[PDB]
């Protein structure tokens, strides 16, 4: 059975640094070629760095003189160490056994990742907005409604309707990141419009690391 | 009495680099300009010493090594240098003493298909020693579980085969090299150069 | 230098059908490629190595081919476990550059999007910003324009849109897209539009509002 465990990953400020472990199993480490590569959100894979057996370290060019890659024979675990982060650093971080230049093997085992996030934003509970159902132009059966979770950090939010009542037909859409660094998302239901003066439709908003738990009731729009 | 540079440079077929070769060039009259204004060569660096002067030089003992590795790696046969042939290879000293000459092979070394009799050491514990040479083959053990010669998970074949297609980039077409390693000891000169 | 072009971005099967996915170098690599699969949340998985050796555990309808510069990935017959993003990589020299992706989707029938227009609420006015949203709802294929006009004048660099994982029950996507104006510019203007393009409609559908319930 072999296992890469990561470690180490978490919340930092630009020019700040942090140090990734993954201590390994089923094989040794010091006798392999080992590589980090990372994962920027929504985006591809990235090889980062690599050592060799005999200590040869190389670095993709974006990240040389700021990572260092080493390695603890007695603990056989693998360490990055990242300095002067910058926000593009930002990714699900990988260790995996192998390397990418004249081997032809690959990266056959992978760690589950560890994310790191570069950012100067400060942690802050969203604000929650209606996104009223359009009652002055009723559809012909169907509404739509919603609300729009603005301007919080870090990931995630959790949104339920009616307290997990309301299931059928919701749409969480996935946060954007802002030019301000903060997030946003909306949360969005389909109901029958018949439903929209009789039903109760309130969206639970949590927002564990500023401890926020809205709820927003939202309402056709009063003429 | 010349020394044969010819039998070297111009040799029919070129070693393996983790087999590279080594000719002990001794009691002879050699004419480097024949190298030096050549321009047949991508590479030809010289350290310790200028290549216009070696004709006017005295050495006793000259060492011409030569193997096949890809145009991306020469840069690697040169003091203080690392990657999987520096390493694993053919390993030159800090205080190297000598030329480093080296031109594109791929219309003798490559082949439709790809040629699988060149080969290059992949895994190795530890670094070698320079002009260290290291020709075994035996079974790599990457993991806690002795291979026992057989190849598999977590045990390697240590050497890989480079497979050199006529079709490759440029800088992963097969190039020879050659080495010229000048001794200078307390003994007579048997290399000389015009005089 | 190499450039790896990895091909189709997006793949449309079925569960049983035969898939090709393929990579291409700016030069020649020999076998020096592999071909992962990754889920969403998950780490990446190899499939394949030496451009055509199938790594121990894998499935043997996954299989490579190619040597040089035009490798493909094949797919014999699909599993519903199969859906997922394949990457190809370079391993010839640093910095081992991946493909970029294509993501194997589910196949099914042309689905229009319902479209939804949200102005503003009053309360979000109230601290001065304006987010305008634009909703298409569990429509098929993904490809989609969604288009802001603001009194007419066509919208660029105000709006961010992000789009659901394909439905688990009926194969649909959903897509939110968000107009963001300060309230002042906001108010400056009468008629919020966002025009919606999809190969379901005949023609682009728009949804629109007047600023103050006009
Ligand atoms: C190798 O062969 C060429 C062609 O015959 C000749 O010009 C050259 O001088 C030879 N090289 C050496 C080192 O003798």
């Amino acid at each position: 059975e072999v296992q890469l465990v990561e470690s180490g990953g978490g919340l930092i400020q630009p020019g700040g640094s942090l140090r990734l472990s993954c201590a390994a199993s089923g094989f040794t480490v010091s006798s392999n070629y080992m590589s980090w590569v990372r994962q920027a959100p929504g985006k591809g894979l990235e090889w980062v760095s690599v050592i060799y057996s005999g200590g040869t370290t190389y670095y993709a060019d974006s990240v040389k003189g700021r990572f260092t890659i080493s390695r603890d024979n007695s603990k056989n675990t693998l360490y990055l160490q990242m300095n002067s982060l910058r926000a593009e650093d930002t990714a699900v971080y990988y260790c995996a056994r192998g390397d990418v230049s004249g081997y032809r093997y690959g990266l056959d085992y992978w760690g589950q990742g560890t994310l790191v996030t570069v950012s100067g934003a400060s942690t802050k509970g969203p604000s929650v907005f209606p996104l009223a159902p359009s009652s002055k132009s009723t559809s012909g059966g169907t509404a739509a409604l919603g609300c729009l979770v603005k301007d919080y950090f870090p990931e995630p939010v959790t949104v339920s309707w009616n307290s997990g009542a309301l299931t059928s037909g919701v749409h969480t859409f996935p946060a954007v990141l802002q030019s301000s660094g903060l997030y946003s998302l909306s949360s969005v239901v389909t109901v029958p419009s018949s439903s929209l003066g009789t039903q109760t439709y309130i969206c639970n908003v949590n927002h564990k690391p500023s401890n926020t738990k809205v709820d927003k009731r939202v309402e056709p729009k009063s003429c | 009495n010349l020394c044969p540079f010819g039998e070297v440079f111009n040799a029919t077929r070129f070693a393996s680099v983790y087999a590279w070769n080594r000719k002990r060039i001794s009691n002879c009259v050699a004419d480097y300009s024949v190298l030096y204004n050549s321009a047949s060569f991508s590479t030809f660096k010289c350290y310790g010493v200028s290549p216009t002067k070696l004709n006017d030089l005295c050495f006793t003992n000259v060492y011409a090594d030569s193997f096949v590795i890809r145009g991306d790696e020469v840069r690697q046969i040169a003091p203080g240098q690392t990657g999987k042939i520096a390493d694993y290879n053919y390993k030159l000293p800090d205080d190297f003493t000598g030329c480093v000459i080296a031109w594109n092979s791929n219309n003798l070394d490559s082949k439709v298909g790809g040629n699988y009799n060149y080969l290059y050491r992949l895994f190795r514990k530890s670094n070698l020693k320079p002009f260290e040479r290291d020709i075994s083959t035996e079974i790599y053990q990457a993991g806690s579980t002795p291979c026992n010669g057989v190849e598999g998970f977590n045990c390697y074949f240590p050497l890989q085969s480079y497979g050199f297609q006529p079709t490759n980039g440029v800088g992963y077409q097969p190039y020879r090299v050659v080495v010229l390693s000048f001794e200078l000891l307390h003994a007579p000169a048997t290399v000389c150069g015009p005089k | 230098d190499i450039q790896l072009t990895q091909s189709p971005s997006s793949l449309s099967a079925s569960v049983g059908d035969r898939v090709t996915i393929t990579c291409r170098a700016s030069q020649g690599i020999s076998s020096y490629l592999a071909w992962y699969q990754q889920k969403p949340g998950k780490a990446p998985k190899l499939l394949i190595y030496a451009a055509s050796t199938l790594e121990n555990g894998v499935p043997s309808r996954f299989s490579g081919s190619g040597s040089g510069t035009d490798f493909t990935l094949t797919i014999s017959s699909l599993q519903p476990e199969d859906f997922a993003t394949y990457y190809c990589q370079q391993l010839n020299s640093y910095p081992g550059t991946f493909g970029q992706g294509t993501k194997l989707e589910i196949k099914r029938t042309v689905a229009a999007p319902s479209v939804f227009i949200f102005p503003p609420s009053d309360e979000q006015l109230k601290s001065g910003t304006a987010s305008v949203v634009c909703l298409l709802n569990n429509f098929y294929p993904r490809e989609a324009k969604v288009q802001w006009k603001v009194d007419n004048a066509l919208q660029s660099g105000n709006s961010q849109e992000s789009v659901t994982e394909q439905d688990s029950k009926d194969s649909t996507y959903s897509l939110s897209s968000t107009l963001t104006l300060s309230k002042a510019d906001y108010e400056k203007h009468k008629v919020y539009a966002c025009e919606v393009t999809h190969q379901g409609l005949s023609s682009p559908v728009t949804k629109s509002f007047n600023r103050g319930e006009c």
